[PDB]
RNA sequence: GAGGGCGCUUACCACUUUGUGAUUCAUGACUGGGGUGAAGUCGUAACAAGGUAACCGUAGGGGAACCUGCGGUUGGAUCA
RNA sequence: GGCGUAAAGCGCACGCAGGCGGUUUGUUAAGUCAGAUGUGAAAUCCCCGGGCUCAACCUGGGAACUGCAUCUGAUACUGGCAAGCUUGAGUCUCGUAGAGGGGGGUAGAAUUCCAGGUGUAGCGGUGAAAUGCGUAGAGAUCUGGAGGAAUACCGGUGGCGAAGGCGGCCCCCUGGACGAAGACUGACGCUCAGGUGCGAAAGCGUGGGGAGCAAACAGGAUUAGAUACCCUGGUAGUCCACGCCGUAAACGAUGUCGACUUGGAGGUUGUGCCCUUGAGGCGUGGCUUCCGGAGCUAACGCGUUAAGUCGACCGCCUGGGGA
RNA sequence: UUAGCUAGUAGGUGGGGUAACGGCUCACCUAGGCGACGAUCCCUAGCUGGUCUGAGAGGAUGACCAGCCACACUGGAACU
RNA sequence: GGGAGAAGGCACGCUGAUAUGUAGGUGAGGUCCCUCGCGGAUGGAGCUGAAAUCAGUCGAAGAUACCAGCUGGCUGCAACUGUUUAUUAAAAACACAGCACUGUGCAAACACGAAAGUGGACGUAUACGGUGUGACGCCUGCCCGGUGCCGGAAGGUUAAU
């Protein structure tokens, strides 16, 4: 992804605007970089190289997103609404 | 991963002393400071050490006779798949007395000899033979 | 007079009855394959480079071993 | 007990439940251990003993009755719970390398077909021939087209991808890896029954294309016969878009992850330093092929990428056929 | 090579009943409960202290003896 | 999707209670606003009104009459709904969606007409005519000797001129 688009993502999601590696900021990078890929994937159907790379993207947002909701059940229900996933 | 880090201890050990080294290192813990205490009692291992601050190594030094290893055979007993508490009269007596079994009890570890003479059972980490 | 008994009746329920499945055993002309048999008939596919290297998958064909197509494997032989 | 070759590692990955979980402190004390209490009917089994003259048998006392529950403790391990760390796992910054994938263009060589010129009697074929193509002028040959497919040399046990696989060049979209100094989150980890996704070729459906090649089929031979090899043709199919099938000697016949253990030879791709003092030299990473040590192994052989020493989780085998 | 099962079914409130709690039995309501830690379904079986074997962990089994359960020609129902 | 209304069985009248007519439907008043009228909210009188459960009772029989499936099993043929021999044949015949072959480059092929013209079509190869077959699943094997049809114009024979 782009460079100002990163520091956009940090920006608006991050601890003290410089981390880049809090969990609130690797799950919107992920969820930034899935909902650009899927009109990729809506476009290149058969592109499955790729696909499994979504996949794996995919399974680590889900993997930090339920270490959140092990964490802070308040920091993940607000980040969740921020973001805009669904559960 | 890193499933068992007393299995790594062991396994440097025996790894190790076949292969003819003379100090080995591996990460430090408090468990492995217990077990490489015991094992500097009974007299399997020279000296131990462990140089570190914050994560620190600990070394132990081998020792040899007539340039074979000391410790014949080591192995774990309680793998945590399957771990293996064992009560005070069915405690184990590894090679018919000259070998040592660590037991950690409630008074913290120590060898099965003096497990046996304080009364009380435990969990068997190893079988020193 | 109360109350009782018998009797009638309703409720529940067994034997019995019909209808229709499910499972299991027996049996059934004929048939798909399998196994064993006395010097039976037709071949000779495999083991050596087994005389077309075999084999795996798949498809087609053919008296039968099998043959050919497409892809893969060395568990294939010769290296002056 | 075992999994390279004897029967046995899912084709490969993702992943819910489940199993296991780095390290420091504090608490709890569930698991663990220890004492006591209740209890484990008696008979039997066992240890000492008594009797039937001996034994079998009868019988006294005892432990055992490997358990269950309750009370009381202990706190090393495991668990819960609460706070921390940074090595595990991951994110950012900047490059490098790549036939990784998907979509669209385009280039030349060659084969075939057509059209036209030359020019004449052979072409094609195998072990040797023939069917076939030829006096309607072929094969050879020069020009102009048209078409479809695959990308010579580079090219190398080279690279990339998880596996299948991927090979001219260009653009668009895009995943992954790896390296450097920093920074950061702070156990977020590993494996995974069922479940899902990808999965060569052949095959099927719908619709296109169709040059080569080519199962089926026809003809020619060889043959004892030859439903085969060999020859002349030749339709599916190969190809493009959508799907379906889910199989291979899907092979490294070696599940994944992680740790430790003598060396050498190369290749590949970074990178640090040193005078790159010329196409050097001293190290650290990743990836990869060959030889080989102790170890192991039934042997062959594998050998820091293990089939060595181990740990976590999963799959699978129990004689050959029948299958 | 059995993945769905269950309508008095899971629970509530009220009534009735029982030596006694309880859907034990009814009225009404809620729509539940059981299930891959194997429900439901099929086949076999009395269970245990023990006995035989085994070095032991186990495997097989339940004769006599002793405890418990069930049945008394088959299927029911109640009385004392 | 179907089979299927498979089969097979139970309840069904009147009266009373829940409820002196229930749930539901309709909404008069009345009250308040009211962008003031054929306006809108609580408001429910009156009117209508199923259906169910419990109890009673009658008859031999409660859908009591009229109207109102015979059901099941195996199989042939045809996929089906359709159409036909008006007036002895309604089918297994015809059609059919689908399949294939073939013709046709548009002033189309083809037909009706000496001809103009028109249908084809105010359509343009995913269209139209003709032919055979008759959904869907698995399939369609061998022969070009005969008769056709298509390609050849080198040669033999060949008309008017
Ligand atoms: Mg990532
Ligand atoms: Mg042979
Ligand atoms: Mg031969
Ligand atoms: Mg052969
Ligand atoms: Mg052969
Ligand atoms: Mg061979
Ligand atoms: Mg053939
Ligand atoms: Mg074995
Ligand atoms: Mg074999
Ligand atoms: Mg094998
Ligand atoms: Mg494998
Ligand atoms: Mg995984
Ligand atoms: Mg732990
Ligand atoms: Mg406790
Ligand atoms: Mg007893
Ligand atoms: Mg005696
Ligand atoms: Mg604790
Ligand atoms: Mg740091
Ligand atoms: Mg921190
Ligand atoms: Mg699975
Ligand atoms: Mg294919
Ligand atoms: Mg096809
Ligand atoms: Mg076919
Ligand atoms: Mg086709
Ligand atoms: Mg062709
Ligand atoms: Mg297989
Ligand atoms: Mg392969
Ligand atoms: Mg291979
Ligand atoms: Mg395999
Ligand atoms: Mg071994
Ligand atoms: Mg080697
Ligand atoms: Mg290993
Ligand atoms: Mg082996
Ligand atoms: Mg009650
Ligand atoms: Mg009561
Ligand atoms: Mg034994
Ligand atoms: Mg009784
Ligand atoms: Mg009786
Ligand atoms: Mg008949
Ligand atoms: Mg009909
Ligand atoms: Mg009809
Ligand atoms: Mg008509
Ligand atoms: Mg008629
Ligand atoms: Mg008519
Ligand atoms: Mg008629
Ligand atoms: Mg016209
Ligand atoms: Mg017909
Ligand atoms: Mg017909
Ligand atoms: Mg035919
Ligand atoms: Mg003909
Ligand atoms: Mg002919
Ligand atoms: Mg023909
Ligand atoms: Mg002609």
């Amino acid at each position: 992804l782009s460079t100002e688009a990163t520091a956009k993502i940090v920006s608006e999601f991050g601890r003290d605007a410089n981390d880049t590696g809090s969990t609130e900021v690797q799950v919107a990078l992920l969820t930034a970089q899935i909902n650009h890929l899927q009109g990729h994937f809506a476009e290149h159907k058969k592109d499955h190289h790729s696909r499994r790379g979504l996949l794996r993207m995919v399974s680590q947002r889900r993997k930090l997103l339920d270490y959140l909701k092990r964490k802070d059940v308040a920091r993940y229900t607000q980040l969740i609404e921020r973001l805009g996933l669904r559960r | 991963s890193m499933q068992d880090p007393i299995a790594d201890m062991l396994t440097r050990i025996r790894n190790g002393q076949a292969a003819n080294k003379a100090a080995v290192t591996m990460p430090s813990s408090k468990l492995k400071v217990a077990i490489a205490n015991v094992l500097k009692e009974e007299g399997f291992i020279e000296d131990f050490k462990v140089e570190g601050d914050t994560k620190p190594e600990l070394e132990l030094t081998l020792k040899y006779f007539q340039g074979k290893a000391v410790v014949e055979s080591i192995q774990r007993v309680s793998r945590p798949g399957l771990r293996i508490y064992k009560r005070k009269d069915e405690l184990p007596k590894v090679m018919a007395g000259l070998g040592i079994a660590v037991v950690s009890t409630s008074k913290g570890v120590m060898t099965d000899r003096a497990a046996r003479q304080a009364g009380l059972g435990g969990e068997i980490i190893c079988y020193v033979a």
